[PDB]
């Protein structure tokens, strides 16, 4: 922490409505009385969302509005990790929780925070653990010849993240757009894949777009083709 | 929260992005620069000083309780998130920011759509996507209309990152329907409007 | 003191918790002696009875006993161990919190509470007197209330068995516990027997030996080892009948003890033959309560102990509850966002909270423009460091005002004040850590960037970034492993990494050379962009870096302005611009002075050693008068018995007072020798030797006051100690082995283990004791660290670092402690338990041998008394003793100080005696750089040459080879590049006594020991008396009779210590005379005459000229007054001679 | 280390002066073996004079000088000191400081005094008892008498007296010839100065061939004096 | 408490068994050590009480103890023996060396060449005459040197210096001398050195005269 961050790797971990977990914000290289470990909520698409704060130096405690009353930050100068624990688990809780260091000896820096941490994301879904599969997004006969006849494939129903897709089988990524893993109305994600080439090569090539989701010991894949009907 | 004044445009300005704090409080803030996926980091402290290791393109200073970062003569070299954290209470809230990038000033879309394929109907669902390629600005409007009506309910368009070199961005805009609703409908047509094309542009096909 | 229930109040539920089961399990300690004896009641009726009628039905009957017996052996075990255990525990918590709080309110006390105490007292408190409360409330507590148990059930199992024979012997017990009361109270007060009587010497074996420079000047070395014994001798005169009281007192003690044991065998020797009780009956009775009354008595000195802990934890508490006014860790007051240095000293007025009579502040007008620099500059050493520790609110001006930003220093909340300021300290003012973590000090969170860019703003990068592993290389102790360059710029990047509000500068770079201030003065002047910074300056190098010029005036500010329009103004800085071990043998023959007391001792001695088998074989005897049948001739011999037990105590009256009395002169005897041998023989050696740390002021007076005393104790207290022992256990494994060695042997076998509760108790240190020693020094390492060099730390408010790492370095003592206590409660509870499993298996393996022929139980109760009671009182005898192999180390010191052989041997004959001294010095090429400080030069190039009557002065920076040179010419030291010579002989050469008599010289420090003024001022002749008229011509002579006859007492008032009852124009002209005795020849007036008024000082130099002619003179002055009469010049650059 | 037994001071005073025969003992502490200090008479023998065991205190001095020699053991920068009083005529042998033996080399005690032998010493300074000052030499050269063997060996030397202290180095020929010449071991006057004989033989062809010289060099009275030879001529 | 050697003056050979007996106290009880100095130097250990041998020294130097005899003999006698030898005794608190021995090269009769030299005509003018008679390659050792005034019995004015036996051939030299005052060297002419040693059958007489 002198000369690095010290904070490790905290309780990894998923959730579902039926869940709770114990995080932790594992620091070290520093002594608990020189700060005040704090916890923020990043959740998707928005700003940051601070939650608790924590000056173990006086057993302290300044309470958010969100996680109010259902939480509680119990820090352990002992053993050097804090603890605060993932209860009363429901969606909007999930995030990527930023916790981090904030020196309390030294007055001019009256916002803490003096580093960040990367985060483990706290990822509260429904209904998961779905192999996935894969669906030709076929370019029509009447896409542009010789111009850009677009082309791709969808991986539908898929959990979790993340699914590497490879295209001729990791043989080219050029112009293969990897669009945001947004979100379906199951809890499930879609992200779509199309690639720009004219029509003159798809007559005599065959394009074949890899698919490889190793946290469901799925290895798919699916010629992509120009569509007759 | 702050007045975002999100700014990625042409080249030669100096776009000082403001905060407004949430209530009346002392010089307690803290300008947080993220990369969507990481872990921020301080470039300013007491809403005045410096922080270490930073670029000294950075600066900022306080007037009543507005703040103030600047990027001065928009370089080649921009492209981030903000964060404004508002401090001095016990609570400390935060702020949104800005999305600043800069290239592609202006950009015409390549509309494409497909049909999902037979392997997707056999499950008893379809997805025909509306595709806008190598659009500028992010703002970019997608709509469906389908047996000529203002279709709504059914549209989960998808939006990618800025290009990284030129500037262009990616776009995917969905319309699903299940074996009750895809099998009794013919033609679909979908509409694009965006500032970089003239006319409004409109992609549409059959079932057959 | 502060009462039963405050000494307690830092405990915590679980605290109190382990105090009441261990007060609990005290008490059922207790009462489990009384048990013991109801079944030794019964196993010696069984005894008496069933062998009286000649039967293994004896045998199984002593089986069960032995079950009794195993069984409360347990219980004991069990609860001794908790006692033990969980009152140690209990104290530990109580200690560690008294401890931090200590700290922290040490800390959070003011710093003029650090002008008020000394930080070796401080540092004894600290680690003296929470040891002395962890004695108090730790253990003794627990062996009280197991003491006072056992008394109470003796005394309830007595009546329950007996009541005649309670109440007779209930009659005497006052006199057992108070016998037994002052026997244990005297092997204790023995090692101490100290109070404040040595002090009325010691009192000038400690100011006479810190002022060792006067008393080395002018043969003075023996008026202050005279004086020396002068009270040693009336000190004597007063431990002798106290020594005879307390061994009067032993001696009735005795005789108390056994005409109490004579009374109660008479009585109870009666209504054993009436048949009323029995044997055994008549037996438990006596024996529960007395020793009941036994155990109560010796528990004096744990009553002692709880009352001085009550006595330390009176003022430890009172330190930490204190709220000093200036309060840093408060939060009490406001703070701001936006700063200027605009910086403002209006009417203030501080006045020290020691030596509030010296004034220096008197009203000031000083105001500051936000970022402009100042300068405050003045004479040498002019008291400018109080504006360096007044703004960062150290001390406080009482009736004024220091103004920033519209506001008063004082509500502003200090921890942020201190905080928006840093300064350069005049010395370089180093914490005992590695460079980065020096810097770090500054603010606490400064990463690797800003450490660079913070050393390199100065230029601070080759004399750091030459020696390897720059941020692990330490550097040293006090500046010990760095130089004047190396460590002094470092105190401008910590003091900067702060990004301050002001910066301040106490003469940041005197010992900074030029191109060393042409690479500082840019960071020094580019520093300011709107900040203040507070110039001190010393040279005239950049004070022109400026638009202010604030001069000092008698503490009143006189000039101000710019450079140019000033020329004209005539201000003030217009005239600044113009050891190895030594065998017992040795010990021994320290003193063979007295053969005849040790031998009349230790033959008394080994007469008291024997009483333990005379109560063997005595009670062995009564377990066979006292069979069945002839009750006529029954009561006869008990009436001898009551007669022998009066005699022995009248003999063991004699013998103890001998005993004591004769090892306690022989002591006293040795004692004096020692104290005097060791305080010549260290008179005796040069200063290259007394300015070290090993030999301090107060270490030397600690061997002095304590190393005396303790080899005293080693010498022949061991041999006593011995004596005893040998005829104790000696005689009682003899007579064992004759009458039984089938149980002697099984004794002896546990003879190790009941000898060791007795030196537990009162031990609690055996894999441990250098371990306490050790772990205790490494984590106050810290305490003494931020606790002498504290101006800083409290001024950098980087305390609360020094704090943590306090607390963390005692979370060392406190797992020791733990392990401790644990394991010293096993030793402890198994030795007691094996007291009792010793009954058990002695009586049975007894029994056994009884019924086989191979003993008769006489016999099995000789032998058992005589091994198991001789073991304990081994116990009780080792642990009351003064730690021999300690002493042995004092042994060792003393000697070596005794031997050594100091080249400028003062008390040595050998040399040349010239006759007339003609007032000349020959100093061809000296130079000289100090011993210790080995390398920074005061003297690289010189020579000169004084002629007879002629006079000279030298003038110049501060302490530029002024003084320096004097230490050579009196032959303190030997110079090494150089070579001196007096009158063209050189010195070497001379006897050095000679040499100080014809060499004059006179104090810019003038000092005087706690004498009156008949011998003060005489002493500078010692070998020829000082007549009465010589000391008043002097007086005239030295000008101080145009004010000596003020005094109410003329010439015999009692002066105190070192310039104490003095003033400071008057010792001015004091020193004059003390060395105007001899008549020398060589003055040397080195500032002598400062602060007398121009009134009573130019005619010192009338006198001294109409009769300094016969003789020469060297001069030290800045008196441009007088320095105009000079003959020779010779003047200072660079510490050469041009 | 080594065990080595360096020594300073004295050498010079007159009889009825003091002397600090000091030793630096550097290889190993004072205070584990016995430090006597010995004499050699001036070529009679030796003895011991004295001696300080310093781990027990002991020492005692010889009969010939009780009263006079008081010894130290600075042991604490590891020096023996010896204080010598009066030094009465015969104390011109030259003193040594030895060192006793260990059994085992950490520890000496008191039992077996110094039985095992004297297995280390040093080279002390020489010293002498006398009022004689420093005095320049007289030379006569022995001339090879006229009355030497024609054709047979004579004998040429040369006489140097009346001096104090040594050394007086006679030299033929200023250093060049150095063969047969027989310098004598310094003989003391009479009055208590000094003095030296130097003899050689020389075959008798060049008596009246080649002439010879015989230089004498007294540094402490710093004289480098020459002299020719000649048998008598009548 | 003292030491007393027998066999002083060792003068045999190179090559033989060659022992010292140095007969000691009432009570040494085998406290004896047997030292070797070289002229000029501090002595060396080599034995102590008795038997036992230093180490880093030749194993040549047998040792025997006999009741109240010290006996050392040495049979090798390699080029570096032949130096002076010590019995020193330390016992009851007081210790003293013995009369030191030393150990001679043997070599056969040499005849001492005799010389006699008055003092130069530059000696008288000071009023002293040192007439140094000398005595040359003469082997062995001892002999007997007399002087004679004016045909008449001279004694009391005369030292012998004699030198250390060589490397070379072991020989001894030999310088006495008469020191007469001048009223004494003035009326007193005839003035003889004579010499009896084995080397010389006859006590030979140089003679001369005044002048
Ligand atoms: C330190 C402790 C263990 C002391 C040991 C003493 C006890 C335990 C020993 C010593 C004497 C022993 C006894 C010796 C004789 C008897 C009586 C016999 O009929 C059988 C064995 C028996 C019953 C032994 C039992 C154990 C015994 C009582």
């Amino acid at each position: 922490e002198i000369s690095e961050v010290q904070l490790v790797e905290s309780g990894g971990g998923l959730v579902q409505p039926g869940g709770s977990l114990r995080l932790s914000c594992a620091a070290s290289g520093f002594n608990f009385s020189s700060s005040s470990i704090h916890w923020v909520r990043q959740a998707p698409g928005k700003g940051l969302e601070w939650v608790a704060s924590i000056s173990s130096s006086s057993g302290s405690t300044s309470y958010a509005d969100s996680v109010k009353g259902r939480f509680t930050i119990s820090a352990d100068t002992s053993k050097n990790t804090a603890y605060l624990q993932m209860n009363s688990l429901r969606a909007e809780d999930t995030a990527v929780y930023y916790c981090a260091r904030a020196y309390i000896w030294w007055y001019q820096m009256r916002q803490a925070m003096d580093y960040w941490g990367q985060g483990t994301l706290v990822t509260v879904s429904s209904a998961s653990t779905k192999g996935p599969s894969v669906f030709p997004l076929a370019p029509s006969s009447k896409s542009t010849s010789g111009g850009t006849a677009a082309l791709g494939c969808l991986v539908k129903d898929y959990f979790p993240e993340p699914v590497t897709v490879s295209w001729n089988s990791g043989a080219l990524t050029s112009g293969v757009h990897t669009f945001p893993a947004v979100l379906q109305s199951s809890g499930l994600y879609s992200l779509s894949s199309v690639v720009t080439v004219p029509s003159s090569s798809l007559g005599t090539q065959t394009y074949i777009c890899n698919v490889n989701h190793k946290p469901s010991n799925t290895k798919v894949d699916k010629k992509v083709e120009p569509k007759s009907c | 929260t702050q007045s975002p004044s999100s700014l990625s445009a042409s080249v030669g300005d100096r776009v000082t992005i403001t905060c407004r704090a949430s209530q009346s409080v002392s010089s307690a803030v803290a300008w947080y620069q993220q990369k969507p996926g990481k872990a921020p980091k301080l470039l300013i402290y007491s809403a005045s000083s410096l922080y270490s290791g930073v670029p000294s393109r950075f600066s900022g200073s306080r007037s009543g309780t507005d703040f103030t970062l600047t990027i001065s003569s928009l370089q080649p070299e921009d492209f981030a998130t903000y964060y404004c954290q508002q401090s001095s209470s016990s609570l400390i809230t935060f702020g949104q920011g800005t999305k600043v990038e800069i290239k592609r000033t202006v950009a015409a879309p390549s509309v494409f759509i497909f049909p999902p394929s037979d392997s997707q109907l056999k499950s008893g669902t379809a997805s025909v996507v509306c595709l806008l390629n190598n659009f500028y600005p992010r703002e970019a409007k997608v709509q469906w209309k389908v047996d000529n009506a203002l279709q709504s309910g059914n549209s989960q368009e998808s939006v990618t990152e800025q290009d990284s070199k030129d500037s262009t961005y990616s776009l995917s805009s969905t319309l699903t329907l299940s074996k009750a609703d895809y099998e009794k409908h013919k033609v679909y047509a979908c509409e694009v409007t965006h500032q970089g094309l003239s006319s409004p542009v409109t992609k549409s096909f059959n079932r057959g | 003191m502060i009462g039963v229930l405050t000494l307690f109040r830092y405990s915590d539920w679980q605290d109190k918790l382990f105090m009441s089961l261990g007060t609990i399990m005290a008490i059922a300690h207790g009462s489990g002696l009384p048990l013991m004896m109801i079944v030794f009641g019964e196993m010696t009726d069984k005894f008496v009875d069933t062998a009286g009628n000649f039967g293994k039905i004896l045998e199984e009957e002593m089986t069960r006993y032995a079950y009794y017996y195993s069984g409360l052996g347990a219980g004991v075990l069990v609860a001794a161990y908790i006692q033990v255990s969980f009152w140690t525990l209990a104290a530990g918590r109580q200690i560690r919190k008294i401890r931090q709080k200590f700290f922290h309110a040490i800390l959070r006390q003011e710093i003029g509470w650090f002008d008020i105490n000394d930080t070796t007292e401080l540092n004894t408190r600290l680690t003296d007197d929470i040891s002395k409360i962890s004695e108090g409330i730790g253990d003794k507590v627990g062996m009280f209330f197991q003491a006072v148990a056992t008394f109470f059930a003796g005394f309830i199992v007595g009546f329950i068995r007996g009541w005649k024979l309670t109440l007779v012997i209930m009659a005497i017990s006052p006199i057992l516990g108070l016998s037994a009361a002052v026997w244990a109270k005297i092997l204790s007060a023995f090692s101490d027997k100290e109070l404040a009587a040595y002090a009325k010497a010691g009192a000038v074996a400690e100011e006479a030996l810190g002022a060792i420079r006067t008393v080395i000047a002018f043969g003075g070395q023996n008026k202050e080892l005279e004086r020396y014994q002068k009270h040693l001798e009336n000190a004597k005169e007063i431990g002798i009948k106290k020594a005879i009281s307390a061994n009067i007192s032993m001696g009735i003690a005795f005789l108390l003890i056994y005409a109490s044991y004579a009374l109660a065998f008479w009585y109870g020797s009666t209504l054993v033959i009436s048949k009323e009780y029995t044997i055994g009956n008549a037996m438990t009775v006596f024996f529960s309560i007395l020793i009941g009354a036994f155990s109560v008595g010796q528990a004096a000195p744990c009553i002692d102990a709880f009352a001085n802990a009550r006595g330390a934890a009176y003022v430890i508490f009172d330190i930490i509850d204190n709220n000093p006014k200036i309060d840093s860790f408060s939060e009490r007051g406001h703070k701001p966002d936006s700063i200027k240095g605009n910086l403002e000293f209006n009417d203030v007025h501080f006045s020290y909270p020691s030596r509030a009579n010296v004034k220096i502040l008197k009203g000031l007008n000083l105001k500051v423009q936000s970022g402009q620099t100042v300068a405050l500059v003045g004479s040498s050493g002019c008291g400018k460091s109080t504006t360096v520790q007044l703004i960062q609110r150290l001390y406080d001006p009482d009736e004024g005002t220091i103004n920033i930003d519209g506001q008063d220093i004082r509500n502003f909340n200090v921890n942020y004040l201190r905080e928006i300021i840093g300064v350069v300290s005049q010395e370089p003012v180093l914490f005992s850590t590695t460079i980065a973590e020096n810097i770090c000090y500054g603010r606490g969170n400064v990463t690797m960037d800003e450490i660079k860019k913070a050393v390199k703003e100065a230029n601070a990068y080759e004399f750091i970034m030459k020696l390897p592993q720059k941020f692990d290389t330490l550097v040293g102790e006090r500046g010990a492993q760095l130089s004047g360059g190396q460590k002094q710029r470092i105190a401008i990047a910590r003091a900067l990494v702060r990004n301050p509000k002001i910066l301040l500068l106490d003469e940041a770079t005197s010992a900074l050379d030029t191109e060393s201030e042409a690479e500082v003065q840019a960071a020094l002047d580019k520093a300011r962009e709107g900040r203040t910074t507070i110039v001190i300056a010393h040279r005239l190098s950049t004070v022109r870096n400026a638009d202010v010029i604030a001069g000092f005036e008698d503490g009143v500010i006189v000039e101000q302005g710019s450079h140019s329009e000033l020329m004209k103004k005539e201000g003030v800085y217009f005239k600044l611009v113009n050891v190895p071990p030594v065998s017992f043998l040795k010990v021994l023959k320290l003193n063979k002075t007295e053969w005849p007391y040790f031998v009349v001792g230790t033959v008394c001695a080994i007469a008291n050693g024997g009483l333990q088998p005379a109560f063997s074989v005595i009670f062995s005897e009564i377990i066979a008068i006292f069979g069945p049948g002839d009750d006529a001739v029954k009561q006869q011999k008990c009436n001898i018995f009551s007669l022998i037990f009066l005699f022995l105590g009248i003999i063991s009256f004699f013998t103890f007072f001998l005993q004591g009395f004769t090892f306690g002169k022989a002591g006293e005897i040795l004692t004096r020798r020692l104290r005097s041998m060791a305080f010549k023989a260290m008179l005796r050696q040069d200063m290259s030797w007394f300015d070290d740390h090993k030999n301090s002021t107060g270490a030397l007076s600690t061997r002095l006051a304590t190393d005396a005393a303790q080899v005293q104790g080693a010498t022949g207290t061991r041999l006593a100690l011995i004596a005893q022992n040998i005829a104790n256990l000696g005689t009682g494994i003899i007579i064992s082995f004759i009458y039984g060695w089938q149980l002697t042997l099984l004794l002896l076998a546990v003879v190790p283990i009941i000898a060791v509760s007795g030196i537990v108790e009162m031990k609690l240190l055996a894999g441990n004791a250098k371990r306490d020693k050790k772990e205790l020094e490494a984590a106050g390492k810290i305490a003494t660290e931020a606790i002498e060099n504290i101006r800083t730390v409290v001024s950098l408010t980087q305390e609360r670092k020094f704090e943590s790492m306090y607390v963390e370095k005692l979370y060392g003592p406190y797992r020791n402690s733990v392990q401790k206590a644990h394991i010293y409660g096993i030793t402890f509870s198994i030795s007691q338990a094996f007291m009792y499993f010793s009954y058990a298996g002695c009586f049975r393996f007894g029994a056994y041998l009884i019924v086989n022929g191979h003993m008769r139980f006489r016999d099995v109760i000789l032998v058992f008394s005589a091994i198991v009671f001789g073991a304990v009182a081994l116990g009780h005898a080792s642990s009351f003793a003064p730690d021999y192999a300690k002493a042995k180390l004092s042994a060792a010191h003393l000697f070596m100080l005794f031997e050594r052989q100091p080249l400028i041997d003062s008390y040595s004959e050998e040399g040349l005696k010239p006759d007339k001294f003609e007032g000349n010095i020959t100093f061809n090429e000296v130079v000289f750089n100090y011993p210790t400080r080995a390398n920074v030069p005061v003297l690289q190039g010189l020579s000169l040459e004084v002629k007879k009557g002629q006079t000279l002065a030298l003038v110049g920076s501060s302490g530029c080879g002024k003084s320096t040179v004097v230490q050579l010419l009196e032959r303190f030291y030997d110079p090494l590049a150089g070579t001196v010579l007096l009158d063209g002989q050189e010195a070497k050469k001379l006897n050095v006594q000679w040499l100080r008599a014809q060499l004059g010289i006179v104090s810019q420090e003038p000092i005087l020991f706690d004498c009156s003024i008949a011998e003060n001022i005489a002493y500078g002749d010692n070998s020829r008396v000082v007549s009465q008229d010589e000391i008043v011509s002097a007086a005239k002579a030295a000008n101080i009779h145009p004010f000596i006859e003020t005094l109410p007492h003329k010439y015999e008032t009692r002066v105190g210590d070192k310039g104490t009852q003095l003033s400071g124009g008057q010792k001015q002209r004091i020193a004059i005379a003390r060395a105007l005795i001899r008549q020398p020849q060589i003055l040397l007036l080195d500032e002598a005459t400062s602060a007398l008024d121009t009134e009573s000082e130019k005619v010192v130099q009338e006198a001294l000229d109409k009769a300094r002619e016969g003789r020469t003179c060297i001069v030290i002055a800045h008196r441009l007054s007088t320095i105009q009469n000079a003959d020779l010049i010779v003047v200072f650059q660079n510490g050469r001679v041009k």
